[PDB]
């Protein structure tokens, strides 16, 4: 649903595919593990390992991340955290 | 690698 | 009420002793998620050494990559705690 | 290093 990316250190073309992988992971999952899931394996596979995601409707995070890898964002009343550490 | 999902 | 469960580690039985005891002093100190998840993370950076990170929640699903020996997953009462190294 | 908090 209406994206909105609320914080992120990350190039303007990723943080335009993960929104898109982040729609495509929400079209085909309901469970948010699953769609978190979906989103790190696709981000490991198309920029190199290691990512990490979150995604939820509550919770907060304290995390440290490489520069230029990261991003927060909501999908709907969904957050969807994506960063790379490792 | 691994998942959590809360209740 | 934090009555801790935990749901799942890989990690020392020690470890997952002292992650309780954090996420229960910092449930104590500060009321908002992210402060609790910093809190924990920072002292989990010091001891055992960078890089920790800390989701606290109601409502969330994972999918993380961690070091061996140090994942874990718990519930202090109604919230769910995961901490992990990577990096 | 940085948080996030959910509305």
């Amino acid at each position: 649903r209406k994206a909105v990316i609320k914080n992120a250190d990350m190039s303007e073309d990723m943080q335009q595919d993960a929104v898109d992988c982040a729609t495509q992971a929400m079209e085909k999952y309901n469970i948010e593990k699953d769609i978190a899931a979906y989103i790190k394996k696709e981000f490991d596979k198309k920029y190199n390992p290691t990512w990490h995601c979150i995604v939820g409707r509550n919770f907060g995070s304290y995390v440290t991340h490489e520069t230029k890898h990261f991003i927060y964002f909501y999908l709907g009343q969904v957050a969807i955290l994506l960063f790379k550490s490792g | 690698s691994r998942g959590t999902q809360t209740e």
